[PDB]
Formats: C-alpha cells, structure tokens, sequence
C-alpha cells in the first residue's frame, strides 16, 4: 500500500504532468483542427521539446492511473482490518 | 405559441423566453446588492445569496421545451451562461443546501447535453467536478442514514427514517437518468469514464452491506438506482472500446458480493411471467452491444440485380462478401468476451478449493444460469443463446478428461442437466411446426435445410418494422433491432455458403433478392423470434450433446 | 438469565458451545468478548456451579477462533486483490 501510494503520488504529479499533455492537447487540438482544417480544408521547437519529454512520460505511462481511487478504497480497508486486529 | 402549420413560432418564442431569463437573472446578480426577491434568496450571512430552486426548475422547464425542438444551435450561452455556470462552481466548490445542489446539477446536466457543436462551453473540468460532488455525497453520505436507521433509539425507527433515503435516492436516480442522456449523447474523455466506472461499485458496496446488515427488504429504491448505470456501462462499451475490457475486468468481480439466498435473490418480473435478478441483465446488455454493425448500407455499388440466378450484374458478391469481415468483428469478439467471464467464474465455482466457492460461489452462479434460462425465449434479449452455448462448451470439456477431481465430474453434471430439461422442453416438445404462414416446417434436425424457406423471408419482415416503433424516441434497446436481423442475414448467406448447389443455392439467391431488396430499409410475433434459434448450434447439436449421459451411463468410477 | 431468552450475548455464546459451530452465521458472528468476560465473572444463571463457566469458555474461545480465522480469509483475499 505504501508502494501504491508513492505510485499514485507520481501518477498525480502526472496529472499535473498530463496537464501539460491537456494543454498542448487543447492548443494543438483546437489551433490546426478550427483553423487548418476547416477554413481552408513557436509551433515546432519547444513541440518538439515537449513531444519528446511526452514520450518520457509514456514511458513511465505504463498506465495505473487508477491509482487515486484504489487508493482511497485501499485505504479505508486497511483502516478497517487494523481496528479488527486490535479487538482480536 | 400553439401553430398547427407549423412550429417557428413557437420556437423564437420559447427561445425569448428563455433568454428573457437569461438576462434578467444576469443583471439580477448584477445589481442586486440586498434585494430579496422570488429569484434568490440572501443568506444567513447576507453578504450571501442563491437562486431558489423554483427559478432553477424553471430553467429546467424551459430547457425541457427547447429540447424536444433543440435549439441548441440557436443560441448564445457563450459568455452567456458560461457565466451562469461560473456561478454555480463558485457555490459549489465548497439538508436544504444539499437538495438545492442537487437541483442545481440536474439542471446544469440538462443544460450541457443541449448543444452538440464544436465548442459546448464546457472545457470538461466542470463536469469532472459536479462528477466529484456526487461520489463524495454519495461515498460517505448514505452510510449515516444506514447508521441513523440500524443504530438510532430502535423505538419506531423501522418507520421513522427510510423515506429520507427513499426521496434521495430519487433525486440520485433522476441525476443519473441526466448522465445517461449526457453519456449517450455528446464524446467524452477518459478520466471521466474512468470516474464514473468506478463510482458503481460503490453503488453495489453498499447496497450488499444494507442487504446484509438489517433484513428490512425494502429496498426497491436500490433496484430504482441500479437500473440506469448498466445503459451508460452499454454505450461506452459499444463506442470507446480502446478500454472496453477494463469495465468488464471488474463487472465480474462484484458478481461475488450477492445476495446469497433465494427470497433475495428474485426482483424484477419479466414479461412472460418469470422473476429473476436483475444485476443479471448486466452480462448480457454488454453482448447485447458487442458492437452490432450498423453501417448495413454503403459497401456495395449497387443494391439487387434482376437475375440473380444466372450472374450478380452490378452489385459485387465479394462487395457482399464484405459482410463476414463485420461479422469476424462481431462473431469472433463475442465468444472472445463471453469466454473472459464463463471461464472464470466457471474455474472457480466447479472447483471446491478454499471456502467460497463450496461456501457460496457456487450458489451465485448456479442461480445466475437459471436466470439465463428463464430470460432466454424473450425477444427484447437476443445474446442469451450465445452465452448459454459457451457453457456448453466448457462442462463438455471438463467430464472427458480424467485430470479432474472426483466431485468436479459430480458437479458440472448438474449444470448439464438444467439446460437439456429446459431447452428439450422449450420448444421441441411444445410446437415444432407453424400453421398460420409456416415452411414446410418438417426436416431433418441436423445440418439439413430447408429448399422452399423462402417463405421465411417475409416471415421477418414484421418483428422488424415492429422492432422499430416500439423504441423510435428512447436509446436504451436501441442495439435490439441490428442484432435481431444482422444475425439472421448473415445465416442466409451461410445457407448459401454450405456446398454443392448446382442452382439450388441460387433460389437462396433469389431470396438474397428477396431480403437484400430490405437494404432499402423498412419502409403472433413471439414464435418467429424462437424458430430462428433452430440455426444456432446449441438447438442443432442436442444429440450430439445428449451423447455425454446416456453414452455415459456406464462409467469406469461409480460416482 | 442466558438459558431462558436472547437478550445478552451470554446466551449467544451458550448457544455457539451448546448446540454446535454451526448455526451461527457471520452476520451474527459479530458479537462482543468484553461483556461476556464480565457476564461470566459474576455469579451465573439459577444452577450456581462452574459447569456452565466451562461451558461458555468453551464457547467464548471457539467463537474467537472462527472470527480470527475469518479475519486470516479476509487478509488473504485483500493481499490478492492488491496484487493487480
């Protein structure tokens, strides 16, 4: 559970992390599909930059972002199990 | 207004009036200051003030009407009601108050799903946060009513508290109905399904714990909340399937924590007379999905020829023959699905080995299969047959071989006999005919077909156009109609497939140019939805199956 | 008073080491130790003797036993669960 957590404290940090995949994601999204690809049918360098710290986290994007709510769940059970031992 | 020649009228109407509303609300929040009107109320710190849940019903209301006319490309929320909902969050980010927000959701849930444009004002956070209002109220907020109820002075307290959880869990049943409608509707992320897959177990938690903890038994509101989640569960298996295993991978998982007797067990009466579980429909909803194709048209140059028989002119039969690379999709999906849940479950409740299936794992899947037996001839399902057929499949597997323990080849026996005495008395015994507009209706049993079943093209013709009145306006048996057809054309293909038909396999192609005459589309019922089972191999190979007891009575052991 | 009706868990306990193990489910399993050890201290029902004393023990300590090994299953599973 320790372990868990410490994944899921990198797995928000990613959240803030894949925040910057959101905001390039709506930047790129909204920028080339309204205007490039239906009026008519800086962006490179630091893309790049981005784009291949992007495939850094895809390489920690062995994906357990699930980890907020198992967490939370996980947790609580422990709680439970502890308090069960003691009155044991 | 009321026009009989039309309806503009009222539509530019009801759209003043709504933004009427609009901009009286707006510049109310603007220049009110201290004044309590019927809109708002100032709070207990009157520095503070909110809408009455009357003016947001009203807003309800009036989007209710512009629904069913859908203005949402003709209007302005833009800066509009974007500031509305910047209202809302700015309460909401921190009993009356508590229904109150909950009339604020509802409303602001009607309010999304209104404009499927390009941009819908929403930035996808919002709904993530309204999403995080209801798991938190919902997570640690019924359990002090389970504790007000089972702990309380215990003095009337049987009847002094469950109404408080029967009209809340109407409120969490029409927001829920509204995330149905907005799930259908509009494309979505994946936090958000993610979110809402893992808000249901805790729905089914917490229902087994009140279950469990006092045998009251009213508990119907419970079946009022678990009824809807299992639409959404449908949709986004059939549209977003990059993780359409993930929800399967725990559906499953909380089958384990089931009533674990019988006078639980049974809820919703079906139709034909019959009561069953209701968390059972669950399995067979999702293949009730299981991508159906819907794109039937758009694959050919051409719709029928004039002379089948003789040469496809114009459409192309390998343009037909596209139709298996579909169904490959659909055919060799739907027993890759059925088997990630009848392998499982059936691995651990035939074995005895530690205390819970010998214990009680055993007894949820036994009463499971029997619900699929009594749900199975009913036409509103059509999945039951190749879910049942699967576990054919697997208890065959298991009495050949002699790796098994002593009890194993008891138990799965047992599991035989409750399908062979309900399917050979199904239909065999009862009808094995038609009279009205039958075929020639007596044939071999086997592999053998019908020559003249041309008569049973026009046979599906109603059930088909009578398939879809009965579900035009709602979504939630939408799936019923394609799958109900999609699995009887491409038998027909599959008659033409077999073998050696010198002209015979080509009146089969004069009824091609009979029922692919439907790809123009449409344009008593009960037994022609059982006689199409007679194609599938379970019907089919019943002797073939019975071979397993009466070639086995004799045995080399004596159990 | 345990013999006679169902209200204190001694007769809970009385009936979990007069009968049997069994008839005795986990929802009702879920009983307190504390008041039985302090129910069993004082004097007993109408038969004053230690026969019924050993009885109880008896009982007390198979109903510790089942619920200890319910707490070992529950453990098992969980560490299960959290393999994934």
């Amino acid at each position: 559970l320790r372990e868990l957590e410490e994944e899921k404290n990198d797995l928000a940090v990613y959240h803030k992390k894949d925040n910057e995949r959101r905001c390039l994601e709506y930047a790129i999204y909204s920028r080339e599909h309204d205007e490039i690809n239906s009026v008519l049918d800086s962006s490179n360098a630091i893309v790049k930059k981005l784009h291949k710290i992007n495939e850094a986290l895809k390489d920690y994007g062995s994906v357990n972002k699930k980890a907020y709510e198992q967490f939370n769940n996980f947790t609580k059970q422990r709680d439970s199990l502890l308090a069960r031992r003691e009155e044991l | 207004p009321s026009k009989i020649q039309r309806l503009q009228d009222v539509l530019l109407k009801q759209l003043q009036d709504t933004r009427l509303l609009i901009s009286q609300v707006i510049e109310a929040e603007n220049s009110e200051d201290f004044s309590s009107n019927s809109l708002f109320i100032k709070r207990e710190d009157d520095d503070g003030k909110h809408i009455s849940s009357h003016a947001i019903e009203k807003l309800y209301m009036a989007l209710t009407k512009l629904s069913r006319l859908g203005a949402c490309d003709k209007l302005l929320e833009e800066g509009s009601i974007i500031l509305v909902k910047q209202i809302l969050e700015k309460e909401l980010k921190e009993f009356p108050n508590l229904d109150f927000i909950l009339k604020t959701t509802a409303l602001v849930l009607f309010i999304i799903f209104l404009v499927p444009s390009f941009k819908k004002l929403q930035n996808e956070e919002s709904i993530l946060h309204l999403l995080n209002i209801l798991h938190s109220i919902f997570e640690y907020t019924v359990p002090e009513a389970i504790d007000n109820i089972v702990q309380s002075k215990t003095s009337d307290a049987r009847t002094s508290e469950i109404q408080h959880l029967s009209v809340l869990l109407q409120k969490v049943a029409n927001v829920l109905n509204i995330l149905s409608k907005v799930a259908h509707e509009i494309p979505l992320s994946e936090a958000v399904v993610i979110r809402i897959v893992y808000l249901f177990p805790k729905v089914s938690t917490l229902d087994n714990s009140f279950k469990t903890k006092l045998p009251n038994c009213n508990s119907s509101s419970f079946d009022f909340l678990k009824a809807p989640l299992f639409q959404t569960l449908q949709y986004l298996f059939r549209l977003y399937p990059y993780q359409r295993d993930f929800i399967i991978e725990e559906s499953l998982t909380n089958f384990s924590h089931l009533p674990t007797a019988r006078s639980v067990s049974r809820t919703y009466r079906l139709s034909n007379g019959k009561s069953i579980q209701y968390y059972s429909t669950l399995f067979v909803r999702l293949i009730q999905s299981c991508s159906i194709q819907n794109l039937f048209d758009s694959e050919i140059v051409q719709s029928e020829s004039k002379s089948t028989e003789a040469l496809h002119s114009g459409n192309l039969t390998e343009h037909l023959k596209t139709v298996e690379s579909i169904l490959s999709k659909s055919r060799h999906e739907e027993y890759r699905i059925a088997n990630h849940i009848v392998a499982y479950l059936l691995s651990r409740s035939l074995k005895q080995n530690k205390t819970e299936s010998d214990n009680s794992f055993a007894i949820l899947t036994k009463i499971l299969l029997e619900d699929l037996l009594n749900m199975l001839s009913l036409p509103e399902w059509c999945g039951t047959e190749t879910i049942i057929r699967q576990f054919a499949m697997n208890l065959v597997m298991t009495v050949t071989n002699d790796k098994q323990a002593v009890s194993s080849k008891n138990a799965a026996l047992d599991l035989i006999s409750l399908i062979v005495n309900k399917v050979l008395a199904l239909f065999d015994l009862s009808l094995f005919e038609k009279h009205n507009i039958p075929a020639p209706t007596n044939f071999n049993d086997i592999i053998s077909f019908i020559p003249s079943i041309t008569r049973l093209n026009e046979l599906s013709q109603v059930s088909f156009n009578h398939f879809y009145f009965l579900c035009k306006g709602d979504i939630s048996l939408e799936n019923i109609l394609p799958y109900n057809y999609n699995k009887w054309f491409s038998f027909l293909l599959q008659l033409r497939k077999v073998c050696n038909d010198s002209e015979a396999l080509k009146i089969i192609d004069n009824c091609i140019d009979k029922n692919m005459q439907k790809s123009q589309e449409g344009f008593n019922d009960e037994d022609i939805f059982i006689i199409s089972l007679y194609h599938s191999s379970l019907f089919l190979n019943l002797k073939f199956f019975v071979s397993l007891i009466i070639g086995f009575l004799d045995s080399p052991q004596a159990s | 008073e345990a013999i006679l009706s169902k209200k204190g868990p001694l007769a809970k306990v009385w009936l979990a080491a007069h009968w049997e193990k069994k008839l005795s489910k986990v929802q009702t399993l879920h009983t307190s130790i504390e008041q039985s050890v302090h129910a069993i201290v004082t004097e007993e029902t109408a038969p004053m003797a230690l026969r019924l004393s050993g009885q109880l023990m008896l009982g007390v300590v198979r109903i510790y036993s089942r619920k200890a090994r319910y707490l070992l299953e529950d453990c098992t599973e969980a560490l299960m669960r959290l393999k994934m």
